[PDB]
């Protein structure tokens, strides 16, 4: 198996707080 | 029986009681029938009147007399003797035997120390070759034991043999044996074992005037006497192989194969010829039914391609070599792996092909275990840049490596990526474009746009060495101030949308990382002396500077070593390192003192509850989120414009970087104009 992208282009490296 | 010439000498030479000979008195009379003698023309003789020595000479009184130099003059004597009356062959086979245990006496004194008849022992073994009596030794029931006995006085270590005989001695061994069809196995350990024990350039020194006989003359037997050795070779592997195979010691075989293979590999760098005896052996061995002797095959023939050899192996034995890349498909993985693994040194070492490597490396890199791929990639690490872009050019290769990078397996993975962007680098600092060569470079150039889109899996582990590596060799700290942006742009210069949104998105987590490792070390600085213990904020401020250290720890893959590294450092309280760290994440610093001020940090660190070489590799991979190393100095110069006109190629980028740099912070954007103005 290959892996697949789990977010989205707005939260990409995002960090909350 | 009338010639021209005739025999001149006529004095006794047996001593009976009733006339004596005194030994000095018969030395000097075998010495002068010795010198006579090889004046002598076989032809033009008389021959007749010299059968009164011919039965005389034999005597085994003077075969096993005393003194040396008797035997010597009798040995020389006898060597005529033969050499006139053949192809008559005066002698019975018997008195042969006896006279030819005599000579090899006299073969055996020749490597010894001066008995003071060297001269004569020098004569001796160089006339039995000249006229060939010599053969006469293979017309015996006892050839098989002589035969042994006359290769074991040569190949004796304990034998100090000079170098102007080692022709002499090859021609000698080498006519005795053509004589042989069968001949003992004995014999056949002794020649070839040869080429195993002594092996030159093994010792560096002076002169390597050293030498050996036995080596020199096991050349001299395989080169020459190829057309009859290479008989007697094949019977050689079969007989070891069957010895071994047979032994009780089960174990024994995997052993003497594998010192089989060592014996075939150093006569590839020497007498290439005779691969053939037993180049079929190998063929089979590659289709055994024993992954072991499989896999020992597969190796042997790696080690050949590689090696110097007037020969050509693919050419001679291409039979094989396709036998050999028939081995990427074959049942045991042990096997495959063995295959690939020699591949580096094969590359470096010739150009021969690139066809059914570049058709192999195809399906290898494609193989259903995952330790062939490991020994795949590992190519692209272990044989340098250049030699890949030239040897290996099939697009597949560089596609297929890309596509690991987001494969399940991890320490391909792993390897994948540090191995493709050590790659990349090389592959520009370096190989330069060309009309056709452009071809592949359109994958080459889709690397950096590769790595980034490994963010948006979303995993701690990747994301720390994506970060780890993308420093390290794609964008590295030096070596000055222009060169990273020329670089920086032929990067970006292949990039989709989600590159430039994650590379946008990388940078602005710069400036909210930059906030937290700034409003750190103000509340780090806390316990430097006693503010509020329980007074102002203790109680409240603890708890922001505590829950704001794991703000920057819930990034990163082991978070129990992050929330760890900091606190301790709190208890170090240093305040030389909190500045040289303040100082790389407070924005706008010229790009030079930043790599100062940061490797001095790095190297401080090393070697002072657990190792702080591990806080060593977690603020590294930390300040590369913190710190500004695409924004900052660099945009002076982005400003100043490298091209009027033309690089539509470069200026959509200059403004697309500088389109951005001027919205995620312009703190730093609108300055350098009104320096400019």
């Amino acid at each position: 198996l290959m892996m697949e992208d789990a977010v989205t282009e707005r939260e990409v490296l995002v960090t909350p707080g | 029986k009338g010639a021209v010439t005739k025999l001149k000498f006529n004095s006794p030479i047996i001593s009976t009681s009733d006339q004596l000979i005194s030994t000095n008195e018969l030395l000097d009379r075998l010495k002068a029938l010795h010198e006579e003698l090889a004046s002598l023309d076989q032809d033009n003789t008389d021959l007749t009147g010299l059968d009164k020595y011919r039965d005389a000479l034999v005597s085994r009184k003077l075969l096993k007399h005393k003194d040396v130099g008797i035997r010597a003059f009798t040995a020389c004597c006898l060597s005529d003797i033969l050499r006139l009356y053949a192809p008559d062959a005066p002698y019975t086979d018997a008195q042969l035997t006896d006279i030819f245990k005599l000579v090899l006496s006299q073969f055996e004194q020749l490597g010894d120390q001066e008995n003071g008849y060297h001269i004569q022992q020098t004569y001796l073994i160089t006339k039995l070759l000249e006229y060939r009596s010599i053969v006469l030794l293979a017309d015996l029931p006892s050839s098989n034991n002589l035969l042994i006995e006359l290769f074991h006085i040569f190949y004796d270590p304990n034998k100090s043999f000079p170098a102007r005989l080692f022709n002499v001695i090859g021609g000698i061994l080498g006519e005795v044996i053509s004589e042989f069809d069968s001949v003992p196995l004995e014999v056949l350990r002794l020649i070839f074992n040869k080429f195993l024990t002594y092996n030159p350039n093994e010792i560096p020194e002076g002169l390597n005037v050293t030498s050996d006989c036995g080596y020199e003359v096991s050349l001299i037997l395989c080169d020459t006497y190829s057309n009859r050795m290479s008989r007697h070779l094949t019977k050689y592997y079969s007989e070891i192989i069957h010895e071994a195979t047979n032994d009780d010691n089960n174990s024994r075989l995997l052993t003497v194969v594998v010192k089989l293979h060592k014996l075939v590999l150093r006569l590839w760098e020497t007498v290439p010829e005779l691969i053939n005896a037993v180049i079929g052996f190998i063929y089979h061995e590659l289709s055994s039914e024993n992954e072991l002797f499989r896999k020992e095959a597969t190796k042997l023939i790696g080690q050949i391609l590689t090696s110097y050899s007037d020969l050509n192996f693919v050419s001679t034995h291409s039979d094989t070599f396709k036998a050999w890349i028939s081995k990427i498909a074959d049942i045991s993985p042990d096997v495959r792996v063995e295959w690939t693994e020699s591949i580096p040194q094969i590359i470096a070492t010739r150009e021969d092909i690139s066809k059914e490597l570049n058709q192999a490396l195809a399906k290898t890199f494609i193989d259903s275990d995952p330790r062939v791929r490991r020994t795949s990639v590992m190519i692209f690490n272990k044989v340098p840049v250049t030699e890949i872009w030239k040897n290996i050019t099939n697009k597949a290769i560089y596609t297929s490596l890309l596509h690991l990078a987001r494969e399940k397996h991890k320490e391909v993975r792993e390897l994948c990526i540090n191995t493709m962007a050590k790659f990349y680098s090389n592959s520009l600092n370096e190989i330069e474009r060309t009309y056709q060569n452009k071809e592949i470079w359109e994958i080459i150039d889709t690397i950096p746009s590769t790595l980034y889109n490994l963010y948006y899996i979303n995993d701690l582990n990747i994301n720390e060495q994506v970060d780890s590596v993308i420093f390290e060799y794609l964008l590295p700290f030096e070596p000055d101030n222009d060169k990273r942006v020329h670089r920086l742009l032929t990067v970006l210069s292949h990039f989709d949308k989600k590159a430039f949104t994650s590379f946008f998105a990388f940078n602005a987590r710069q400036i909210k990382i930059s906030f937290a490792i700034s409003k750190y070390i103000d509340f780090s600085k806390f316990l430097n002396n006693q503010e509020s213990m329980s007074s102002s904020q203790g109680p409240i401020v603890m708890n922001k500077y505590n829950q704001t250290l794991q703000w920057l720890a819930s990034g990163l893959s082991d978070s129990t070593k992050a929330i760890d590294a900091l606190e301790t450092i709190k208890q170090f309280n240093d305040e030389r390192i909190f500045y040289l760290l303040n100082a790389c994440v407070t924005n706008d610093i010229p790009f030079l003192t930043f790599k100062n001020c940061y490797n001095e940090l790095v190297s401080k660190l090393q070697t002072p509850s657990i190792m702080p070489r591990d806080i060593a590799k977690v603020i590294q991979i930390l300040l590369f989120r913190a710190s500004p190393i695409i924004y900052n100095v660099s945009n002076i110069s982005v400003l100043l414009n490298l091209s009027n006109n033309s690089d539509a190629k470069q200026l959509d980028l200059k403004r697309r970087i500088l389109d951005d740099i001027s919205k995620v912070n312009p703190t730093l954007f609108k300055d350098q104009i009104r320096t400019l103005k």
